[PDB]
C-alpha cells in the first residue's frame, strides 16, 4: 500500500516513501530466512497474494509456504505494530536530525 | 561533481533518452545549455567503455566469490 | 545522600568526607546543609 | 600511491592498473562502477540471494550492455 | 571489531554450536569412566593437598573448576 | 542558476553514514532471533553472569553497545517494551531497515529533512492502513486471547 | 625584552606566557572554533549534535541548545572559556539566544582579527564597536512593538514567539501542538515568573505528539496501605511535619527509670502523643493529607482507620506545587484549624501512565502550577524535548514580564546593521572601518541562518540589505521556501529582551577578549 | 524568606535582628534531662510547645514586621511565623547581620526575652529579588533612614 | 563513508588521509603560513631573516631572498612544499620575484579560503581566476614599454 501511495506522490518525496515501503518489506524476508524458506520467492508470493485481494496471508512455518495466516491462529494486537512503526519512525527522524558528534 | 541535483538531472536525462530515441543525451557538466553530448563533442572510445564494463564485472564476480579470509593477524612491525 | 534506616528510603540527595542534632551537617571536598530547609547555609 | 592493507583495496588498485595498462583512460570509472556493483550486491545479499547468482546476473547484464554499446557506437575517421 | 561495535567477542552458528557440544562432551567424558559396577573412583586434589577420593558424579562436578557456560549447565544439572 | 550551494563540509554526511551503519549492524545482529524459527543468544557479562534470551530488549540491554546510534536503538527497544511489551525485536529491525534505505536516499542527493518529512507522511499512511486492516476484539472471547498468547510464546 | 624570551628564566617549570601575536592568535582561534562549533545549529534548519561523555558512565546527549553544547565540552582555551561563560550567563538571564550570542561574538572577533591584520589599534576597534553598539541598541529599541494592552493580540504574539523559539528544536515536528501546550502552561501561571511551578515529567514510550499538559496536576508519590485510592470533592491539607517518631526537640532528654513497666508506659505515652497529633490533624476536617517528610506505619494506620488519603515524602518542590495548584497552606502546627486554609480539588485518583502509577488531581481550585507529560521513543528524545520546552517556557515568561517584541528571521539584525552602517557613513577615521566590521558580523548572523538551510545566502542577505535600506523595516527571511517576506505577516516575532541581551552580551564579550594582549599561564597542578 | 508562602515584599519594616535560633533552649554544659514517668513526658511535650508559642509571641509583642535570624529555625517556628504575619529570613551570616543592624539602626538581640521595641531596626522596603530563569532569590534591604552602611550590586 | 571513518580500516600503520574540510584547511594554513613568513622582506623597507641551521655544521645565513628562506626550511605541509617549489622555479627562471610570487600565491589562496567559506565551488573560483589571469596578462602586456633601439 505504501508503494502505491508513493506512486501517487510524484516528486522528490515519492522516492523516500518507496524506500520506506521497501524497508517495511524486510520483516517478512527475515521470517522466510529464519524459517528455512527461499526469501525472495516467498516474499514475491506474499506480495502477489496480497495484491490479489487477500490480506490475511503470511508465512506458514508449519506448512512451509504461504497460506491464510488466520488458519494457523497467528494473531497479534494492533497496538504492537502501531507502536513499533511509530517509535521506529520517530527514532529515525531524530537520528536524521543529527550531523555532528562532540566528545566531552 | 558539477553541483547539480543527481537524481533529478539523471532522471530527466533518462526520460528524455526514452522519449526521443537519442542515446547521445548525457549530463551537461560544463553548463553549456544543452544535454546533447554529440553536439558538445564529448567523445570517448567504445573499446574503453567495453573494457571498463568487462573489468568491473570480472572483479566484482571475483570479489563476490570470496567467502573466507585467513590473515596472519600478527600485526608485525 | 542521607537515608532513613528504619524505612529504608532516601530522605534527600545533595564530597570526600562529611560529618554532623541530626539536622545540620558539614561536607568538605566547607558546605553546611540544613535538613529543615534543604539548602546550603554556610561556606 | 595509496598505502593499504585490505586485500579488496589491493584488488581495486590492481583493477585500476589493469584498466590503465589495457586502455590508458577511464581508470577512475572502473573503480566507481565496481563500488556501485558491490553496493547493490550488498542489498541483494541481504535478501537471501546466493552471491554466485548475483555474479551470474551481473555477467548477463554486462553482456547485454556490451552488445548495446556495440549497437550505439559511431565510427570516426 | 567491525560495524557492530561491541566490546567483546562474538561467535555465531556452527562455531558456537560446536563449542557448546565440545564443552558438554568434556563434562561427560570427565565422569564417563565412573559408571556401573565396573566403574572406578577418582582422586581430586584441592590445590593445597586436600584429597577427595570419590565416585559420585555430583561431588566430582561440584569440586571441579568449570568456566564454560554449557559445562556449568551440565554441572548444575 | 546551475550550481547550488557547494556544501564545503562533508563531516555531517560522514556522521550520518556512521550512524546508519551502526544501526544497520545492530539490526543485522538481532535479525537471527526473529519469529518462531528464531534462536536464542547467549550473553556473558564482564562479571561472568550468563543469560540466554530471545527478547529483543534484553539482548540489546545486555550487550554494552558503544556507538551512539546503537544506544538510541537500545532506548527505542526499551520504549517499545514499556509501551507494548512485545515486538521489541521488530522495532529495532524496522529502524535499521529505514536507516539502510536512508543511506541510498542521501546518496541520491536528498536533504535529510525531506527524508524525515516523507517518512512522517509514510508513517501516517501506514498507521491508517494498519488500522483499516485490523478487526475489533472483545475481552469475553477467550479463544482470541489464547491465540494471542500462543502467538507471543511461539518464538520463545 | 620579553618575559619568556630573555636570557634569565623568570617562571616556574610549566608556566609560560604568550605575547602579542601568540596571545591574539590563541584568543582568535579559540573564539572562532567555539563559534564554528556552536553554529550550524542555528535557525529553523539547524541540526543537532551528539555529546559523548568520556567518563565511566559515558552519558549520551543529543541536543540543539548552544549553552548545553558549550557546557559539556572540555575547553582549555581561555577565550573559549570566556565565550562558554557568556553563553551560560545568557541562558541564565533568558531562555533562547544562547547560540546567537556565541555566533555573534565569534563573528565580531573574526572581524577584529581581520582589522588587526590591517594595522588598526585594538583600542580604536573598541571605540568604534562601542559607538556601533549604541546605534544598534537605539535602533532595536525604536523598532520594538508592544501589544500587552490587547489580550487577543498579546496571545497571538505569545503563540508566534513560542513557535519561533520551537522552530529550531526537535519539537518543530509538532510545533503547533507544542506551541499551544507551552502557551497554555505559561498562561496558567497567572503572571508569576516561577518556572519551577511548571513540572515536566518524562515518560518513555509513546509518541511525541502524545505529550500533553494535564488539566490538573500529577504527583509521582504513593498512597498509604489502608488509605482510600479515590477521593471526590477532596479537602487537602499540605503539611511539613515530622510524623516519623516525632521526638521532642529537647535533645538532652532521656528516659531514666528503674523498671521495664515504666519503659512500656513511656512508649505508650509516645504512641498516644502521635495519636493526638493525628487527631489534631483530623480536626481540620480533611480528606487528603500531603506531608513533605515521611509518614511512618502508626500515623498511616491511623489515617487509614480515619479513611483519609495520606501522601508522604512529597519534597519541598512537591508541596510548593501542590499549594500553588490547590490553594492550601503548608502547615507545620495544628493548634488553630481556623487559621489554616485547606486546598481543594474536584477529584483525586491514581492514573496509569506507561508502566508507572501516578496520583492525579483533577478540577483543581487555583491551578497556578502545571505538570507536563512528555512521551518519546528514546531517553535522548525526552531530554531534548524537555530542554526545548524549557527554552519556550523561559522565553514566554520573559515576554509576559516585558511584552515588547521584535521581528525575527534576521530582520532585527538587518535593521541594527543598517543603523550601524548609517552611523559609519558619517564617521571619519578607522572607527568607521570598525563600525563596518560590526555591521558585517550583524549581516553574517542571518547569513549563517540562510546557509544552514542550503539557500543562496549571499543573494538573500543582499536582498534583505536592499529592502532595509529602502525602508522596508519588517523584511526578513522566509524560511518556508527560501525567499524574503514580511515578518509581521508571517508571524516571526521574538522577545525584545532576548535580542537586546544577545547584542549587548556579544559586544561586551568581544570587547573583553579584544583587550587582551598577553596570556600568562601558571604551572598546572598535574 | 523562610516560608515559600510568606509575602515577598515588606514596606516600613520594623526588623528584629536575632542571633538565637528559633528552637527550644539547650545549655552549653553537658546536660541530661531525665524522664521518669508519663507525667514527665507530658510536661516535656507541653514545655516544648509552650516555648515555641512563647518565643513567637515575644517576637510579635514588640510590633516588629520582619524577623532576621542567624542560625535558622525548625518547622513549627516557621509555621508560627507565617501564621502571625511575620516574614522571616534564616541563616543570615554574621557580617550580614552586623551590616543589617548598622544600616537599619537596630540592635542585635541575643535572645527573645531581651527583645524590645527600641532595639528594632527600620527599613523602608524589604524585597525579594528574582534574576530571570535562574531560580535564585536575593533579599534587598534599603530605604533606611540614616544608613551608615552601603552595598554595591554589580 | 570515507576510508578513515569506516568500521573497517584500510591503511597501513601510520598512513592516513584528510578529507574535504581537513585537506582544504591544511593546504590553506600551510600556504598562508609560508606567505606570512616570506613577506615583511618585500619592498624597499623589507627586513632580513636569520637562518640558523640545526645541523652539525650549524651554518648561519642572513638573507632577504624569498627563495633562499623558503628552500632552507623543513616543511611538512604539502602545500607549503608546492609554494617552496614554485619559489625555487621562479628563482631558476629569473633572478627576482620569489618573494612576490610566494606572497601573491598566499594571498590568492587566502581569498580562495574566504570564497569557499561563502559556499562557492572551487571550480567556479578556478574559472574566474583563469579569466582574471588572462585579463591581467593582457593589461600588463599592453602596459609594457621598450627602449632597446635607443642606446
Ligand atoms: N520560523 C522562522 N523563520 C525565520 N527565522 C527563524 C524562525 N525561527 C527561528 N528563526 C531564527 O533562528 C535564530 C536561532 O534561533 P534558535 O536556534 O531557536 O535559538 P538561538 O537564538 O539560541 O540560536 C533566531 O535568531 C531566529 O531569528
Ligand atoms: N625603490 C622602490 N620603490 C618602490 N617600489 C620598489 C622599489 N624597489 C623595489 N620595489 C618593489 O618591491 C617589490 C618586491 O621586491 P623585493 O622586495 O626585492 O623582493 P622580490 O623582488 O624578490 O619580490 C617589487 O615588486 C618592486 O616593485
Ligand atoms: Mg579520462
Ligand atoms: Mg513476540
Ligand atoms: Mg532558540
Amino acid at each position: 500500500r505504501l508503494t502505491e501511495y508513493s506512486r501517487t506522490l510524484s516528486g522528490m518525496e515519492s522516492y523516500c516513501v518507496r524506500a520506506f515501503a521497501d524497508a517495511m518489506e524486510v520483516i517478512p524476508s527475515t521470517l522466510a530466512e529464519n524459517a528455512g524458506l527461499n526469501p525472495i520467492s516467498t516474499v514475491t508470493e506474499l506480495r502477489n497474494r496480497h495484491a490479489q485481494g487477500e490480506k490475511t496471508a503470511g508465512i506458514n512455518v508449519r506448512k512451509g509456504g504461504i497460506s491464510n495466516i488466520l488458519e494457523e491462529l497467528v494473531v497479534q494486537p494492533l497496538l504492537v505494530s502501531v507502536s513499533a512503526l511509530t517509535l521506529a519512525t520517530e527514532t529515525v527522524r531524530s537520528i536524521l536530525k543529527i550531523d555532528d558528534v562532540v566528545n566531552t | 561533481n558539477s553541483g547539480m541535483n543527481p537524481i533529478q538531472t539523471m532522471t530527466e536525462v533518462r526520460a528524455r533518452q526514452v522519449k526521443e530515441m537519442n542515446p547521445a543525451l548525457g549530463i551537461d557538466c560544463l553548463h553549456k545549455g544543452t544535454n546533447d553530448m554529440k553536439q558538445q563533442h564529448v567523445i570517448e572510445t567504445l573499446i574503453g567503455k567495453k573494457q571498463q564494463i568487462s573489468l568491473a564485472t570480472q572483479m566484482v564476480r571475483m570479489i563476490l566469490k570470496i567467502d573466507d579470509i585467513r590473515k596472519p593477524g600478527e600485526s608485525e612491525e | 545522600a542521607l537515608w532513613d534506616v528504619e524505612s529504608g528510603q532516601l530522605l534527600q540527595s545533595f564530597v570526600l568526607c562529611l560529618d554532623l542534632t541530626g539536622n545540620t551537617f558539614v561536607s568538605g571536598g566547607a558546605m553546611v546543609w540544613d535538613m529543615r530547609s534543604g539548602q546550603c547555609v554556610q561556606a | 600511491m595509496m598505502d593499504v592493507d585490505h586485500q579488496i583495496a589491493k584488488l581495486m588498485v590492481e583493477l585500476s592498473k589493469s584498466q590503465d595498462d589495457e586502455i590508458g583512460d577511464g581508470t577512475t570509472g572502473v573503480v566507481v562502477l565496481a563500488g556501485a556493483l558491490l553496493e547493490e550486491a550488498e542489498q541483494l545479499l541481504d535478501r537471501g540471494i546466493h552471491p554466485i547468482r548475483i555474479a551470474d546476473g551481473y555477467e548477463q547484464a554486462a553482456r547485454v550492455a556490451i552488445e548495446h554499446l556495440d549497437k550505439i557506437s559511431d565510427s570516426v575517421l | 571489531e567491525g560495524p557492530l561495535s561491541v566490546f567483546g567477542d562474538r561467535s555465531t552458528g556452527e562455531t558456537i554450536r560446536s563449542q557448546n557440544v565440545m564443552a558438554a562432551a568434556s563434562i561427560a567424558n570427565i565422569v564417563k569412566s565412573s559408571l556401573g559396577p565396573v566403574g572406578l573412583d577418582k582422586m581430586l586434589v584441592d590445590d593445597i593437598g586436600d584429597v577427595t577420593i570419590t565416585n559420585d558424579g555430583a561431588t566430582i562436578l561440584k569440586l571441579l573448576e568449570v568456566e564454560h557456560p554449557a559445562a556449568k549447565v551440565l554441572c548444575e544439572l | 542558476r546551475g550550481k547550488g550551494a557547494y556544501q564545503d563540509r562533508d563531516k555531517p554526511a560522514q556522521i550520518r553514514f556512521s550512524n546508519i551503519s551502526a544501526a544497520k549492524a545492530v539490526a543485522d545482529a538481532i535479525r537471527t532471533s526473529l519469529g518462531p524459527k528464531g534462536m536464542d543468544k547467549m550473553i556473558q557479562d564482564g562479571k561472568g553472569d550468563v543469560t540466554i534470551t530471545n527478547d529483543g530488549a534484553t539482548i540489546l540491554k545486555q550487550m554494552q553497545v558503544l556507538h551512539p546510534a546503537a544506544r538510541m536503538l537500545v532506548e527505542l527497544s526499551k520504549a517499545q517494551d514499556i509501551e507494548a511489551g512485545d515486538g521489541t525485536t521488530s522495532v529495532v529491525i524496522i529502524a535499521g531497515s529505514l536507516l539502510d534505505s536512508c543511506t541510498k536516499l542521501l546518496q541520491k542527493g536528498i536533504h535529510p529533512t525531506i527524508i524525515s518529512e516523507s517518512f512522517q507522511k509514510a508513517l501516517e499512511k501506514g498507521i491508517e492502513i494498519l488500522t483499516d486492516m485490523s478487526r475489533p476484539v472483545e475481552l469475553s472471547d477467550r479463544e482470541t486471547l489464547l491465540n494471542s498468547a500462543t502467538t507471543s510464546l511461539n518464538s520463545k | 625584552a620579553s618575559l619568556s624570551l630573555a636570557p634569565v628564566n623568570i617562571f616556574k617549570a610549566g608556566a609560560d606566557e604568550e605575547r602579542a601575536e601568540t596571545a591574539r592568535l590563541t584568543s582568535f582561534i579559540g573564539a572562532i572554533a567555539i563559534g564554528d562549533l556552536v553554529k550550524s545549529t542555528l535557525g529553523p534548519k539547524g541540526m543537532d549534535k551528539i555529546l559523548l561523555s568520556s567518563g565511566r558512565d559515558a552519558s549520551l546527549m543529543v541536543t540543539n541548545d548552544g549553552a548545553t553544547i558549550l557546557k559539556n565540552i572540555g575547553v582549555d582555551n581561555p577565550a573559549a572559556k570566556v565565550l562558554v561563560d557568556m553563553s551560560r550567563v545568557q541562558d541564565d538571564e533568558v531562555g533562547d539566544g544562547t547560540t546567537s550570542v556565541t555566533v555573534l561574538a565569534a563573528e565580531l572577533l573574526r572581524e577584529a582579527e581581520s582589522l588587526i591584520a590591517k594595522k588598526i589599534h585594538p583600542q580604536t576597534i573598541i571605540a568604534g564597536w562601542r559607538e556601533a553598539t549604541k546605534a544598534a541598541r537605539e535602533a532595536l529599541l525604536s523598532s520594538a512593538v508592544d501589544h500587552g494592552s490587547d489580550e487577543v493580540k498579546f496571545r497571538q504574539d505569545l503563540m508566534n514567539i513560542a513557535g519561533t523559539t520551537l522552530s529550531s528544536k526537535l519539537l518543530t515536528h509538532h510545533k503547533d501542538h507544542f506551541t499551544k501546550l507551552a502557551v497554555e502552561a505559561v498562561l496558567r501561571l497567572k503572571g508569576s515568573g516561577n518556572l519551577e511551578a511548571i513540572h515536566i515529567i518524562k515518560k518513555l514510550g509513546g509518541s511525541l505528539a502524545d505529550s500533553y499538559l494535564d488539566e490538573g496536576f500529577l504527583l509521582d508519590k504513593k498512597i498509604g496501605v489502608n488509605q482510600p485510592k479515590r477521593i471526590e470533592n477532596a479537602k487537602i491539607l499540605i503539611a511539613n511535619t515530622g510524623m516519623d517518631t516525632d521526638k521532642i526537640k529537647i535533645f538532652g532528654s532521656r528516659v531514666r527509670v528503674d523498671s521495664t513497666a515504666k519503659v512500656a508506659e513511656i512508649e505508650h505515652a509516645e504512641k498516644e502523643k502521635m495519636k493526638e497529633k493525628v487527631e489534631r490533624i483530623l480536626k481540620h476536617g480533611i480528606n487528603c493529607f500531603i506531608n513533605r517528610q515521611l509518614i511512618y506505619n502508626y500515623p498511616e494506620q491511623l489515617f487509614g482507620a480515619a479513611g483519609v488519603m495520606a501522601i508522604e515524602h512529597a519534597d519541598f518542590a512537591g508541596v510548593e506545587r501542590l499549594a500553588l495548584v490547590t490553594g492550601g497552606e503548608i502547615a507545620s502546627t495544628f493548634d488553630h484549624p481556623e487559621l489554616v486554609k485547606l486546598g481543594s480539588c474536584k477529584l483525586i485518583e491514581e492514573v496509569m501512565i506507561g508502566e508507572d502509577k501516578l496520583i492525579h488531581f483533577s478540577g483543581v481550585a487555583l491551578g497556578e502550577a502545571c505538570t507536563i507529560v512528555l512521551r518519546g521513543a528514546t531517553q535522548q528524545i525526552l531530554d531534548e524535548a524537555e530542554r526545548s520546552l524549557h527554552d519556550a517556557l523561559c522565553v514566554l515568561a520573559q515576554t509576559v514580564k516585558d511584552s515588547r517584541t521584535v521581528y525575527g528571521g534576521g530582520c532585527s539584525e538587518m535593521l541594527m546593521a543598517h543603523a550601524v552602517t548609517q552611523l559609519a557613513n558619517r564617521t571619519p577615521g578607522k572607527e568607521a572601518v570598525a563600525m563596518e566590521s560590526y555591521a558585517k558580523a550583524l549581516r553574517m548572523l542571518p547569513t549563517i541562518i540562510a546557509d544552514n538551510a542550503g539557500y543562496d545566502s549571499a543573494d538573500l542577505v543582499a536582498q534583505l540589505r536592499a529592502a532595509h535600506s529602502e525602508g522596508n523595516t519588517t523584511a526578513g527571511l522566509d524560511m518556508r521556501e527560501g525567499t524574503i517576506g514580511d515578518m509581521a505577516i508571517l508571524g516571526i516575532t521574538e522577545s525584545f529582551q532576548v535580542k537586546r541581551q544577545v547584542l549587548l552580551s556579544a559586544a561586551e564579550a568581544a570587547e573583553v577578549i579584544l583587550r587582551v594582549d598577553n596570556i600568562i599561564k601558571a604551572a598546572p597542578r598535574k | 524568606f523562610s516560608h515559600p508562602q510568606m509575602p515577598k515584599k515588606v514596606e516600613d519594616a520594623k526588623i528584629a535582628i536575632l542571633t538565637c535560633p528559633f528552637e527550644p533552649p539547650k545549655p552549653k554544659t553537658k546536660h541530661k534531662l531525665d524522664v521518669t514517668s508519663v507525667e514527665d513526658y507530658k510536661a516535656l511535650q507541653k514545655y516544648e510547645k509552650e516555648k515555641f508559642e512563647e518565643m513567637i509571641q515575644q517576637i510579635k509583642e514588640t510590633g516588629a514586621n520582619l524577623a532576621i535570624c542567624q542560625w535558622g529555625f525548625d518547622d513549627e517556628a516557621n509555621h508560627l511565623l507565617l501564621q502571625n504575619n511575620l516574614p522571616a529570613v534564616r541563616w543570615v551570616g554574621g557580617p550580614e547581620i552586623e551590616l543589617i543592624a548598622i544600616a537599619t539602626g537596630g540592635r542585635i538581640v541575643p535572645r527573645f526575652s531581651e527583645l524590645t521595641a527600641e532595639k528594632l531596626g527600620f527599613a523602608g522596603l524589604v524585597q525579594e529579588i528574582s534574576f530571570g530563569t535562574t531560580k535564585d532569590k536575593m533579599l534587598v534591604i534599603e530605604q533606611c533612614k540614616n544608613s551608615r552602611a552601603v552595598t554595591i550590586f554589580i
